[PDB]
């Protein structure tokens, strides 16, 4: 059974920092790419970021709206993905999902306010 | 440390090489009934999706003046022109004595003596009989062999050349060039590229863009525009014996017409062979011309002089003159408009001297029918007449200039139009492309040992 | 877990990466070496020349000990007179294009008698099999 | 980028009648390795997302013999035969043949 | 250096050490416009057939390959002593030439076809 759990959400100031963490179990974490998505309230799903497996150059690709501000890193020891968000604006309020192209996570709510 | 030799197959390493490139045609050319000169059935059409992969942290050196990619295109264009003049009529029985008189029905003084009315004896489908026919000829096609005087065609002492097939057309169509297996094409994505020099933005493409084989002299028509400013590219800017290639950023609309309407008359000269002569012009006889806007030409000539001072000095005087001399194909702007070959006088376009600190220009044109192309001797072609009134609209997207020379560089420099070899018309399109050869085998030190 | 085609570095897409990262994308450049009167012979000649040139590398891989393999390691020693460098400045701070111009005039010695040591491994192996 | 258009926006479906939606793309979704990348995602309220149909017309994990899709290129449809009460939510179509990964508009399905 | 076909008159013990020289010389690179275009294709096809035949056996990429077929069909009627030291490769082909079609089939059925089947049924477990 594949289970994905997101954690680390909350409320942050407009220009603070936060660190979400996905977690995987039941399979080999080093043999799959990791994708990140989000759902703004009232709109459809959107793409956030992307990181490849460690045997396929381990590079990253980010969306245009989150270029430079958002960074994704992996950790093959703890099997925990990491999303680093900083200098956020007021439009970055959504529920962020951790997925492996087949199985998604429950998601966690991130809300920015003054 | 303990280090051994480890081989790798498939490394991304390339070196410069030369190869043979094949075509890529569009779906419009896949459905053709009037077969073009550059038609299909010789080389494959393309796919609707280009494949462009951007290469990062890659710097490559380009050189547009020593590119083999523009010398194969010339051979392919010449080879596709000789392959369309075979199935139709060879005009060998036209080398007879012509009895020509002037025509003055409704002419206007310059078309005073441009057209000639000639009568001659021609063979028919039966070898025992002959027919007496007549046709209208231009003054540039007939010479005198010594008012009913005796004339002859201008080619009767060099060769007897084939008529143009009356079903084909001379309209250019785009052609894409693709790379074979084991090779690659590198495209420079820099916006201020000048030919020779390193290019810091290199991407890999599968096939090139559509390059229309437009044949012209002293002006580049229906080309590709620049993106930021005008571009002056030369192999050696100090040597005056090398042409200067100017590229525009905004097009100048040229628009020409042939005013008088002709009638095509068919004459049978043998079994299954026909000769298309000229009949009678309905109306008045008046000259053909080209028209360029007087205000738009000023804007696109005050920008060339601005960037021509960055190589010769900020306090020099730049002067434009007309062509010096030669044959009719290099001193005049020659092009094709609907099947008739024009030779226009571009002498009012370059009539300006620039100091350091609803109007049109009418260019008189002349039309010819016996033409020699690509500077070849002994192979002409007779273009049959076109019925009706001809009008075409084109864009001017560059010039081919040539500096005169002389001392006193800081005082005055004169630029006059150039032309000649057609390899400079297609060097202005294939200037960002380069062909390389992939070498996939290499060795490197690694701590891996055999006997596992 | 079903596959997305957007995560695919294309042909020569790792040409600017380091040597330790461009070594995991060998298949992309490996598969492109074998793809597909006048003006009907030159293309055939080019295809024939492309077929017989790919075979000359597979025959060169036939000798040595690397047959049907893209990453293959041998037991030929490396002296410091070829490239006196560490493993942290070749595989992490150098490109495959920059390495093929440094070790470029030292490759004929490597490609030759030093790596054709399989002749000392095929006669050292049939003798062992002829002893029971 | 490549945009996705979903028609319709709200589709009232009777509990036990056939239903059909659509999704269209501005460019061809064919990839160099001879695959077409289309994903149909079911977004039930207050529940994890589910992948119904991947690769245009191939059934994914789960999908108890009900959902099926079809399409050649730039025009795809999803078909539901025996609609039950649990098939309430939003449906999205996502490409995977070219970065960035762009989702669809949305199609809300409610019991009428 | 002996060069191409250098050990043609040498004995079998000295000619088996220079197989690499003749291995690489089997693949090298309108009158005179179609002669080469038809010669090179035949040269490639002759090499590919031999490399496929050597490889539908158990010998894929080795210059010297010894198998487990008994010496029954090929009647040499001579012991190893006076073969590898008193005979050349040209004289060998004169003796065993009739038995080179019933020994090329014992290498494809009695070997690497049967042999490849118990290995498929032993990595099963
Ligand atoms: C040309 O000459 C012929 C006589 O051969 C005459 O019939 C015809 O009208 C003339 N045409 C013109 C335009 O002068
Ligand atoms: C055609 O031939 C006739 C007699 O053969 C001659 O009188 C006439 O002048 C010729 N016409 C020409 C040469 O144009
Ligand atoms: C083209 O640009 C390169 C580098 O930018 C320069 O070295 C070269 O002189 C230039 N050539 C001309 C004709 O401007
Ligand atoms: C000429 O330029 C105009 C832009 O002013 C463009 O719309 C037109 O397509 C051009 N004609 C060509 C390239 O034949
Ligand atoms: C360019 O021309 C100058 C003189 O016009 C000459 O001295 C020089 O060798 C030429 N070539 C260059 C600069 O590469
Ligand atoms: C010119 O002559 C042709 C005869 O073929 C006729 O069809 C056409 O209408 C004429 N032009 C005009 C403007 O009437
Ligand atoms: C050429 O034609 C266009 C439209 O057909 C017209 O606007 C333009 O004025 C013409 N050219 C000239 C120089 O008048
Ligand atoms: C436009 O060109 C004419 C031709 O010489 C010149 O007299 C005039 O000064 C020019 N006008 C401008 C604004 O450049
Ligand atoms: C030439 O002089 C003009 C004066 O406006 C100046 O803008 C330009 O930069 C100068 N070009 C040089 C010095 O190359
Ligand atoms: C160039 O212009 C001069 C005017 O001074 C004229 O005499 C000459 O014939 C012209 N030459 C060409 C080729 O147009
Ligand atoms: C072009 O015009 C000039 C002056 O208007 C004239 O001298 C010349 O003869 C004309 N023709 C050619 C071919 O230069
Ligand atoms: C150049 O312009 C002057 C004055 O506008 C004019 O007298 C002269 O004839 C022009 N030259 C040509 C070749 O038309
Ligand atoms: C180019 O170099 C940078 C170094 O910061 C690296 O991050 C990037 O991945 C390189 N480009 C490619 C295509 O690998
Ligand atoms: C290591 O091998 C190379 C092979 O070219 C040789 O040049 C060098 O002298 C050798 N170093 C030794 C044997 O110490
Ligand atoms: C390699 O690294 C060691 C320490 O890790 C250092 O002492 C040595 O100088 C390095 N080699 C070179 C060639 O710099
Ligand atoms: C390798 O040797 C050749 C000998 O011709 C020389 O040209 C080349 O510069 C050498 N390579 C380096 C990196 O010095
Ligand atoms: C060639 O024959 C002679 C005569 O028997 C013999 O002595 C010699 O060894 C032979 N050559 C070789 C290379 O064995
Ligand atoms: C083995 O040798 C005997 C002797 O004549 C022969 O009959 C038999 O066919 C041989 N076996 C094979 C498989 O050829
Ligand atoms: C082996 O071959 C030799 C010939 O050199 C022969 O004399 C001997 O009898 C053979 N041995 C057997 C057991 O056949
Ligand atoms: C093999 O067959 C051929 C053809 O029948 C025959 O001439 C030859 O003698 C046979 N081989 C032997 C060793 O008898």
């Amino acid at each position: 059974e594949v289970k994905l759990v997101e954690s680390g959400g909350g409320l942050v100031q407009p220009g603070g920092s936060l660190r979400l963490s996905c977690k995987a179990s039941g399979f080999t974490f080093s043999d799959f790419h990791i994708y990140w998505f989000r759902r703004p309230p009232g709109r459809g799903l959107e793409w956030v970021g992307l990181i490849r497996r460690n045997s396929y150059t381990g590079t990253t690709n980010y969306a245009a709206s989150v270029e430079g501000r958002f960074t994704i890193s992996r950790d093959d020891s703890k099997s925990i993905a990491y999303l680093h968000m900083s200098s956020v604006k007021t439009e970055d309020t959504a529920i962020y999902y951790c997925s492996d192209d087949e199985y998604w996570g429950q998601g966690v709510l991130v809300t920015v306010s003054s | 440390e303990n280090l051994w030799v480890t081989v790798y197959y498939g490394v991304p390493v390339w070196k410069d090489a030369e190869t043979t490139l094949f075509c890529a045609s569009d779906a419009k050319a896949y459905e053709t009934e009037k077969h073009n000169v550059w038609a299909t059935h010789a080389c494959v059409p393309t796919d609707p999706n280009p494949q462009e992969i951007h290469l990062e942290n890659v710097t490559e050196e380009f050189n547009m003046w020593k590119n083999n990619m523009v010398e194969q295109m010339h051979t392919d264009i010449i080879s596709l022109w000789d392959q369309s003049l075979k199935p139709c009529v060879k005009l060998t029985p036209l080398c007879v004595t012509l009895q020509c008189t002037n025509v003055t029905n409704n002419i206007t003084d310059d078309m005073r003596g441009e057209l000639k009315n000639c009568s001659f004896n021609m063979t028919t489908e039966l070898r025992d009989k002959k027919q007496k026919v007549y046709s209208l000829f231009y003054r540039l096609d007939v010479v005198q062999i010594n008012s009913n005087k005796e004339y002859r065609l201008i080619n009767c002492n060099t060769s007897a050349c084939t008529q143009a097939c009356p079903k084909v057309s001379f309209e250019p169509i785009p052609i894409h060039y693709c790379a074979p297996a084991g090779f690659a094409i590198l495209k420079c994505k820099d916006k201020k590229f000048n030919g020779t020099g390193p290019c810091p933005s290199v991407s890999t493409v599968q096939c090139t863009h559509g390059i229309k084989p437009v044949v012209s002299t002293q002006l580049l028509l229906n080309g590709s525009l620049a993106e930021e400013e005008v571009m002056i590219r030369s192999e050696n800017i100090t040597n005056n014996a090398k042409n200067i290639l100017v590229q525009f950023n905004t097009p100048v609309q040229i628009n020409c017409t042939r005013p008088n309407n002709n009638t095509r008359k068919s004459i049978r000269i043998g079994p299954g062979q026909a000769f298309y002569a000229t009949g009678d012009i309905i109306g008045d006889i008046r000259q053909a011309h080209c028209n360029v806007s007087k205000a738009t030409w000023n804007e696109t000539l005050g920008k060339v002089v601005k960037q021509l001072r960055k190589h010769f000095g900020n306090n020099t005087i730049i002067r434009f003159a007309n062509s010096s001399g030669g044959d009719l194909e290099v001193t005049t702007h020659s092009f094709n408009c609907g099947g008739e070959f024009f030779y226009c006088n571009t002498s009012g376009l370059f009539n300006s001297t620039w100091i350091s600190n609803n109007d049109s220009i009418t260019l008189p044109c002349r039309i010819k029918q016996i033409i020699n192309m690509w500077q070849r001797i002994g192979q002409c072609m007779y273009a049959p007449p076109i019925q009706g009134v001809i009008r075409c609209v084109s864009n001017i997207t560059g010039l081919i200039l040539t500096r005169d020379g002389g001392s006193t560089n800081s005082t005055t420099e004169t630029f006059r139009p150039g032309g000649g070899d057609m390899r400079d018309n297609w060097r202005s399109e294939l200037y960002k492309y380069k062909v390389v050869k992939i070498e996939p085998l290499g060795v490197a030190p690694t701590r891996c040992k055999r006997r596992v | 877990a079903v596959g997305i085609g957007a995560v695919f570095l294309g042909f020569l897409g790792a040409a600017g990466s380091t040597m330790g990262a461009a070594s995991m994308t060998l298949t992309v450049q490996a598969r492109n070496l074998l793809s597909g009167t006048v003006w009907g012979i030159k293309q055939l000649q080019a295809r024939v020349l492309a077929v017989e040139r790919y075979l000359r590398d597979q025959q060169l891989l036939g000798i040595w000990g690397c047959s049907g393999k893209l990453i293959c390691c041998t037991n030929v020693p490396w002296n410091s007179s070829w490239s006196n460098r560490n493993l942290s400045e070749i595989w992490d701070n150098m490109t495959w294009l920059q390495w093929d111009k440094e070790i470029s005039n030292y490759t004929q010695i490597i490609y030759g008698l030093l790596e054709e040591s399989q002749n000392q491994q095929e006669k050292n192996e049939q003798d062992l099999l002829a002893l029971d | 980028d490549i945009v996705m258009t979903q028609t319709p926006i709200s589709l009232p479906v009777t509990p036990g009648e056939p239903a059909s939606m659509s999704c269209r793309s501005s460019q061809s979704l064919l990839h160099s390795d001879g695959r077409t990348y289309l994903f149909w995602y079911l977004l039930r309220p207050a529940q994890a997302p589910q992948l119904l149909v991947h690769d245009v017309s191939k059934r994914a994990s789960g999908v108890p013999e009900r959902f099926s899709g079809s399409g050649s290129d730039t025009d795809f449809t999803l078909k539901i035969s025996r609609v039950e009460a649990e098939d309430v939510g939003s449906y999205y179509c996502m490409q995977g043949t070219q970065l960035p990964l762009t989702f669809g508009g949305g199609t809300n399905v409610e019991i009428k």
